[PDB]
RNA sequence: GGAGAGGUA
DNA sequence: ACCGCTGCAAGGAATAGGATACTTGCGGGCTATATGGCGGCGAATACCC
DNA sequence: GGGTATTCGCCGCGTACCTCTCCTAGCCCGCAAGTATCCTATTCCTTGCAGCGGT
């Protein structure tokens, strides 16, 4: 018994109706509705369609109606239901074959900011994935610089997501050597989660704590909370850079 | 918008600029007309004016 | 095509 | 045989993301109130006998 | 009545050529494009009262 079935998709209504029966018994399915004039037109259409089809095996005719009433969505993207002006199947198969053939002959410091290679930067996907692998697997700032020069050579200017990705790779490279396993940051501050055996000078750490108690608070064995009004992505990047630099200068 | 745009873009006083001289521009800008809205008509003026 | 403005003899 | 401490529960907010319907922003594509010119003339009133 | 005067409204005011700008307001209706509430995952912690060692 559906108390108010006007606001339910055809798929949902059919699924709910499919919960009754399942055995030799005769099963009913009441879809209670408000006064019909108060119902929206699409609710009337869906209710008349669902009540129009009451047969065993009708789940496929209903599916093929829900498709071509809502239409199939972007074949290559999201938005599964809807017109969406999707690309044709002939184009999709051609692009898939092209990517396949091209691929055959081939083969954390998160700061709540986009750090990626945008589509307008590198159109094709395989190059993007290859550069992701190259940046994430680069173990020296020199190789990060080489990747940066290669990017500039092959595509020109580096978008802000690309530069943020590269400097995040550099920061993670520094932190891997240092001992900070997870350096976090948001608009309001961040948390430093050190390793079991970090390389932070204890006396200098206590000096930082006692000079800025408001900006350095140990909450746990390895969790250090710092509170900073990090409104800007660039300012946060440089503040983290200098924090880690002053850390490594005192590393023991 | 209509009330002001219509006047500026299309009126009997907002006229093209003769520009084939510095002198042309100057003398044109200093012009003192007697026609237009609220003014007498070119083809019904006696000698006295 | 028609309006309006300016200009030459 | 009293007491500060630890630990086992209690108490829930904010998002992702697939739904469902509201709310509107818009653009193309429709319908629908004067006051600087005279001169001449013929016809239409006014009138005072 | 009528001869006269007075008013009122209509009709009329050069040729030829060159440059330029601009030719409805507003409504409606449908497209379509951008938003408040409902379930199953997630990261975010801050209290209340009984055990409980320990002396």
């Amino acid at each position: 018994i559906i108390e108010r079935a006007d606001h339910f998709g055809l798929a949902q209504l059919h699924q709910l109706r499919g919960r009754v029966g399942r055995s030799h018994h005769q099963a009913y399915a009441w879809l209670l509705t408000p006064h019909p004039k108060a119902m929206t037109t699409d609710a009337q259409k869906r209710l008349e369609a669902i009540a129009s089809l009451e047969d065993l095996g009708a789940g496929f005719a209903l599916a093929t109606h829900d498709l071509e009433i809502r239409g199939a969505g972007e074949l290559l993207g999201e938005e599964q239901s809807g017109s969406m002006e999707t690309i044709g199947f002939s184009l999709y198969m051609e692009l898939l074959e092209n990517a396949v053939d091209a691929l055959k002959a081939g083969r954390e410091v998160e700061l709540r900011m986009p750090s990626l290679l945008p589509d307008d930067f590198i159109p094709d996907v395989n190059t993007r994935l290859s550069f992701y692998k190259r940046i994430a697997s680069a173990k020296t700032e020199n190789e990060l610089e080489e990747i940066k020069v290669e990017l500039i050579d092959r595509f020109g200017l580096l978008p802000d997501p690309a530069r943020t990705l590269l400097d995040i790779a550099r920061l993670r490279q520094q932190a891997q050597k240092l001992g900070i396993r997870k350096l976090e940051g948001n608009e309001k501050g961040g948390v430093i989660e050190f390793a079991e055996k970090n390389h932070v000078n204890p006396a200098w750490l206590i000096g930082l704590l006692q000079k800025q108690p408001q900006h350095y608070r140990l909450d746990g064995p390895t969790r250090l909370k710092f509170i900073q009004d990090l409104s800007e992505r660039k300012t946060r990047i440089e503040w983290v850079r200098q924090f880690m630099r002053e850390l490594e200068e005192n590393a023991i | 918008s209509a009330a002001v745009k219509e006047f500026f873009g299309s009126s009997q006083l907002s006229q093209f600029m003769d520009q084939n001289n510095p002198l042309s521009e100057i003398t044109h800008k200093r012009r003192i007309s007697a026609l237009g809205p609220g003014g007498l008509t070119r083809e019904r003026a006696g000698f006295e004016v």
